[PDB]
RNA sequence: CCCCGAGAGGGGGUUUUUUUUUUUUUUUUUU
């Protein structure tokens, strides 16, 4: 869980970030609230334009799924009723997969969730709470649950998991499970053991994120 | 989505040019300091010019050559813009005026010019070959996208290394990097782009029928200077003292001798830039070798 | 390596021309009165170009409307039968064509007085019937003529020309064979001036030869301007004679 | 290949196989698509060719483009699962169908509205161990059923028939013609085709009315 | 016609900064001056077309300064000309006992480019700085102008070293070159250099009779190994330099 | 700033969806 992030790296965007876990590096940018296109307009709430760009080649249907899952996480996080008939552009440029993209998209999704959240924080957009996402995997010979697995570990995995939780009260109370994307062969006992260990490492991540956010933003503010 | 520019800002930036002043404090003939950072993987390069940030990634995969060219490999360059560089850019807008121009400048500078040895991308004639792909990612826009991309693509191609392949009959044997070292690409020449921006300090009448020329030309304009220019010129050269391509697609009519002056001024810049790229590649190679020695020693 | 005499020791080219002579340049004004406000049929060598100027008129969509200037649009239709070998696919969305259209717009935006036609649109449709080298220069001449026929105000003529560089030698007004055998430079020259609206180099050219090539092109473009101006006054004079 | 679909590997090649008057009966169903306003299922089986096509009517809905005293109608044919036709040929039939229902649909009752009619050529089996001409009468039957199921006003039950590459659609008890189509065929066979098609038109119209009522 | 208009009375400019000389040759400022060096050429008796010229000095830091000087043919033959065309066509000059079919005109190959003694001649020079064990510390390539002290023969050069007669700065340098060559040859042998052989016979011709009567054998003197070792050294350093500059079109 | 009444009335100054990428002719050195 030795992640590293930077905040406010882009000039022509309201907010930006660069999240790095292992070899997975994703840069994200957020502009909003701004004027929306007519087809995007929502009478009462904020409209989200979510874009995911791959590390190699052009955006395909694969990234279209990454956009969809990332939408399921960011939508309830943002206090959308504060910005009626308005738009918020959220762009993720995956710079380095950190995994075999022909087989997995686990680490890229988690890194996009964490980066998007950080970019939303930087942009100063109304959020109902905080959030953290981690990738998890299981190995058949080992029987182990490995949090933040490497690319080599994924190759020999039986199941891959993306867990993103919603935290409140100083990152101590799990408000809800924003996203759990479990793929592969697994049983009910493995699922809850995954959720128990997953919640712990997620809570540790929020604490680390809270540290990063305060370290970067506080110099900008005044005492 | 438009960028609103007040009359005051338009008059100020133009008047500053009339007083030999540009906002960033540079010189009319001064090119921005280019910073080149290589990632862990080969083909991963990050180019930075002031606030302008671009990232290029070189990749390749086994593919079959076209019927017309059985001895040549495949090579494509992608430069899709995104709202990350600014909300002025539409996501996936690959038919806009500026987009198509930029796409065509890079293509004529690298692809068409034959900067990459596509003949050396062939494994077995008319059957299997390498398909090199250059993906440019525009992170942050402060002008000079064309110059930043051309450096990003070239630095990437010269830094990239493809895995060794042995072929017997139909079968293809893709050797992993650890078992045997990867092989660099073949570069015939190193094309570098330098973009000039033109400003008419007077009116159109004095540009068309005016006796003495007074049009201002600056090298490597920022976003603000780029939005207020009347004409653009992109000239590509290499250390061999040859013009790879020149593109002044319309805009402010400019004196021929002035355009020639720009080409000679750009040549001094591309020389410094090319040598700079080579040096950063050597040090990167020395860095990777020194770590390889420190990894084998302790091992 | 060319086995053909691109430039013989006798100073003669494959078609018979010398280094310095333009190709039959025949212009034609008011060719499509019932189809456009302005029209021109260009024959520069084997090149055959129909140019239609439609406007200034009401935009079809109020979303695309400028209250300070007219909207200038150019669409180049390179037909599938323009070249000896018929192209299977269309060129309508070809990047090469989009750049050409964009280039032409960027040229005449600084020549056509769009500011005096606010809340209007000028649509320029081009059909290339036959192609044989220097198609870009011919496209420029076709638009300039058609725009004038439409009575649309502009500051000056824009003449287009191409110049090849075979070895040391510079060849004015090159054809398809010469372009395939050497690098060429396409030049757009404003009026009689030395100012270039368009400088286009797509192949390798030594830095030392470029200035001389430009000098040849500008001189040749001035002759194209004279031919365009001549044919235009001729068409004008007859109309004046018959109308008055 | 395509960035919007999964078409698989490019080196893959499709599987190619090797070698080692008659009465017509049809089945009719309407209103089984909750997604739209009107829908119809038309299945026909005869000799060495069976056809199962589905029609769907969407309208009257809003029109962005222009003001209209009367309604606007669009017809689009889509290729089905296995049998395929040229896009040009499907467009041509669409145009032919538009002309027919612009003579039947009471457009005056739907100002500034759009009636978009879709016909899916779902399953067209060719069992013979321009074929599009034999599908045309079944399309008209489906569109007529779907429009009536949608509640769109019709001047009369438009039906058709096919005989030797000649297709002709009738209204008003076969007194008048709302569309005439002829490919291939023979010479001076107009009178014979009109009679044979009117017989099919009458049979189709009876089954259609029987379907719109009893079902 | 591609030959210099001067003819046989062509001469390298006395001053390399002279206005007239710089006006005609703007590249003359890049030309180094090594006419103070002690250059000599070791070639067969009847050799008029001299390609290579050697010299040696002892630097104050203990190391040796070795310079191999090659005829500056490029300055006279330019790409595109008919002279260059015929030069490429022939590829090389053939050597017979009878005659000698030259690749380039006599005026150019026997005189203007030929590194003759007692005259100022243009040359492409390669200068090394190496220790006593013949190990290269550094190497520089430069177009220069030289003046050959003496055009020795292989037998004449060997005798001068052998005698011990002359203490002259030139002969002292000639001995030094021989010392380096032995070290250089030895390193190559240790490295894995081959030692093939095919000493063909030389058709002796009587002065008295045009018809040939005697067949002898050419003997390899130590001066032959002297020249060979430094020619190889020159070719190697140049090969490394040109390939570093032009990795894709290096001859 | 603009149009209609002879005197502080009236009328106008112009907003939003549709459809993918190629591209021309017997080693080595001096001779």
């Amino acid at each position: 869980m030795s992640v590293q992030a930077e905040i406010g790296i882009l000039d022509h965007v309201d907010g930006s970030s660069e999240f790095v876990s292992q070899d997975t590096k994703v840069i994200c940018s957020v502009t909003g609230p701004i004027e929306p296109k007519a087809r995007q307009e929502l009478p009462t709430q904020l409209a989200l334009e979510i874009i995911v760009r791959p590390a190699k080649g052009v955006a395909t249907t694969r990234e279209k799924v990454l956009e969809d899952k990332l939408r399921a996480v960011l939508t309830p996080l943002i206090t959308r009723h504060c910005y009626p008939r308005q738009l918020c552009q959220i762009t993720c440029q995956i710079l380095e997969s950190g995994e075999d993209e022909a087989e997995f998209s686990l680490r890229e999704l988690s890194c996009c969730i964490n980066a998007a959240f950080l970019a939303l924080v930087d942009a100063g957009i109304a959020l109902n709470s905080m959030c953290a996402s981690i990738p998890i995997a299981i190995i058949k010979d080992t029987s182990d649950i490995i949090v933040d697995p490497t690319a080599e570990q994924l190759k020999i995995s039986l199941s891959v998991h993306t867990l993103a939780l919603e935290f409140v009260n100083g990152g101590k109370v799990v408000k809800n499970v924003l996203l759990l994307d479990s793929n592969g062969d697994f049983n009910e006992d493995q699922l809850f053991s995954l959720l128990e260990l997953g919640e712990q490492k997620c809570q540790e991540l929020v604490t680390n994120i809270r540290r990063i956010i305060q370290d970067n933003i506080s110099p900008r503010l005044v005492v | 989505k438009d960028i609103e520019i007040s009359a005051s800002e338009s008059k100020f930036i133009l008047e500053a040019l009339r007083q030999n002043y540009r906002l960033d404090g540079r010189s009319f003939d001064q090119f921005r300091d280019v910073e080149i950072t290589f990632g862990k993987e080969f083909g991963d390069v990050s180019v930075k010019m002031g606030n302008t940030k671009v990232h290029c990634r070189i990749s390749c995969q086994i593919a079959q050559p076209y019927e017309d060219r059985p001895f040549e490999g495949l090579f494509v360059i992608s430069t899709e813009i995104s709202p990350m560089a600014g909300s002025q850019f539409e996501n996936g807008n690959i038919t806009g005026e500026d987009e198509v121009l930029c796409s065509r400048i890079i293509e004529k500078s690298v692809r068409r010019s034959g900067a990459l040895d596509v003949e050396g991308l062939c494994i077995v004639a008319g059957s299997k070959c390498w398909a090199v792909r250059a993906d440019v990612h525009f992170l942050d826009c402060d002008g000079g996208f064309i110059d930043a991309s051309c450096i990003a693509v070239m630095a990437g191609l010269m830094h990239f290394k493809k895995p060794d392949i042995t072929v017997h009959g139909e079968q293809i044997i893709v050797h992993p990097v650890n078992e045997r070292e990867p092989v660099p690409l073949g570069i015939l020449h190193i094309p570098i782009c330098v973009t000039f921006s033109f400003f008419n300090p007077q009116d159109t009448e004095e540009n068309i029928k005016g006796e003495t020329n007074s049009e201002i030309s600056i090298i490597d304009a920022t976003l603000k200077e780029e939005l207020l220019r009347d004409g653009v010129l992109t000239v590509t050269l290499n250390k061999n003292r040859e013009v790879v391509q020149v593109s002044k697609a319309g805009g402010l009519p400019m004196d021929a001798l002035t355009l020639m002056k720009c080409c000679h001024e750009a040549y001094s810049i591309i020389e410094k830039i090319t040598d700079q790229i080579l040096q950063l590649l050597k040090e990167d190679s020395e860095k990777r070798n020194k770590y390889a020695a420190m990894l084998t020693s302790e091992n | 390596m060319s086995r053909l005499e691109i430039y013989s020791p006798e100073g003669l080219r494959l078609d018979g021309r010398r280094w310095n002579e333009l190709r039959r340049f025949e212009s034609s004004i008011n060719t499509h009165p019932h189809a456009a406000d302005g029209s021109s049929y260009m024959e520069q060598g084997n090149n055959k170009i129909i140019t239609l100027v439609k406007g200034p008129k009401e935009p079809r969509l109020k979303s695309q409307m400028d209250t300070s200037k007219a909207l200038l649009n150019v669409s180049v239709n390179i037909t599938k039968f323009s070249k000896f070998e018929r192209s299977k696919s269309s060129h309508k969305n070809e990047r090469r064509v989009l750049e050409i259209q964009t280039s032409l717009v960027r040229m005449f935006e600084k020549n056509v007085m769009l500011n005096i036609y606010p809340r209007t649109v000028i649509d320029i449709e081009i059909h290339v019937l036959e192609q044989d080298g220097g198609i870009m220069g011919s496209l420029i001449n076709g638009i300039t003529l058609a725009l004038i026929d439409a009575g649309i105000s502009m500051f000056d003529y824009i003449s287009g020309i191409s110049v090849g560089l075979y070895d040391t030698t510079p060849l004015l007004d090159t054809n398809s064979l010469e372009e395939n055998a050497m690098s060429t430079v396409t030049l757009g020259v404003v009026g009689k001036s030395e100012k270039l609206s368009l400088l286009l180099v797509e192949d390798k050219i030594p830095l030392d030869r470029l200035e001389n090539v430009l000098a040849i092109g500008i001189a040749g473009a001035h002759r194209v301007r004279d031919l365009m101006d001549e044919e235009l006054r001729k068409h004008a004079q007859k109309r004046v004679s018959n109308a008055s | 290949q395509d960035r919007r679909r999964l078409l698989g590997p490019a080196a893959a090649k499709p599987m190619a196989f090797s070698n080692t008057e008659s009465e017509q009966e049809l089945s009719l169903h309407t209103g089984f698509i909750e997604n739209c306003n009107g829908s119809a299922l038309v299945e026909a089986r005869s000799l060495g060719h069976q056809t199962s096509l589905i029609s769907a009517v969407y309208g009257p809905r809003s029109i962005r483009g222009s003001f209209t005293s009367q309604g606007t109608i669009s017809i689009q044919l889509k290729n089905g699962l296995l049998e395929k036709y040229n896009t040009n040929e499907l467009k041509e039939v669409s145009s032919f169908l538009m002309g027919i229902f612009n003579s039947v649909v009471n457009l005056s009752r739907y100002p500034k509205s759009g009636i978009d009619i879709f016909v899916y050529l779902t399953y067209d089996k060719d069992l013979t161990n321009s074929q599009i001409s034999s599908l045309i009468p079944h399309c008209i039957t489906s569109i007529t059923l779907a429009l009536a199921d949608a509640g769109i006003e019709l001047v009369d039950m438009a039906g058709a028939g096919e005989a030797n590459g000649t297709v002709v659609s009738f209204i008003k008890n076969g007194e008048e013609i709302v569309g005439f189509w002829k490919d291939d065929g023979d010479d001076e066979d107009l009178l014979e085709c009109l009679d044979r098609c009117k017989e099919q038109y009458n049979r189709y119209r009876d089954l259609m009315i029987s379907c719109l009522m009893n079902q | 016609e591609c030959l210099p208009a001067e003819g046989h009375d062509w001469k390298a400019p006395t001053k390399l900064d002279d206005p007239e000389a710089v006006s005609k040759d703007p590249l003359l400022t890049k030309r180094k001056d090594l006419r103070d060096k002690l250059i000599c050429s070791i070639d067969p008796p009847g050799c008029v077309d001299i390609n290579d010229a050697l010299h040696a000095k002892k630097l104050p830091n203990g190391n040796w300064e070795v310079g191999v000087h090659i005829a500056d043919v490029t300055h006279f033959v330019k790409p595109g000309t008919a002279l260059d065309a015929e030069g490429a066509a022939r590829g090389t000059s053939v050597y017979l006992v009878d005659k000698r079919i030259d690749m380039l005109p006599m005026l150019l190959g026997t005189d203007l480019c030929s590194l003759k003694p007692y005259v100022d001649r243009f040359a492409f020079s390669v200068i090394w700085e190496l220790d006593d064990s013949a190990n290269i510390v550094n190497v520089n390539f430069m177009k220069s102008v030289i003046r050959s002290r003496e055009a020795f023969s292989y037998e004449q050069a060997q005798l001068r070293i052998d005698d011990k007669t002359q203490n002259d700065e030139l002969t002292m340098g000639m001995r030094a070159l021989l010392k380096l060559s032995v070290k250089l040859k030895q390193k190559r042998l240790e490295a894995g250099a081959l030692n093939l052989a095919s000493p063909e016979v030389k058709v002796h011709m009587d002065s008295e009779t045009s018809d040939p009567n005697e067949v002898e054998i050419k003997k390899l003197l130590a001066t032959n190994s002297l020249v060979e070792e430094f020619m190889l050294l020159a070719n190697i350093s140049v090969a490394r330099k040109i390939y570093d500059a032009f990795p894709q079109t290096a001859m």
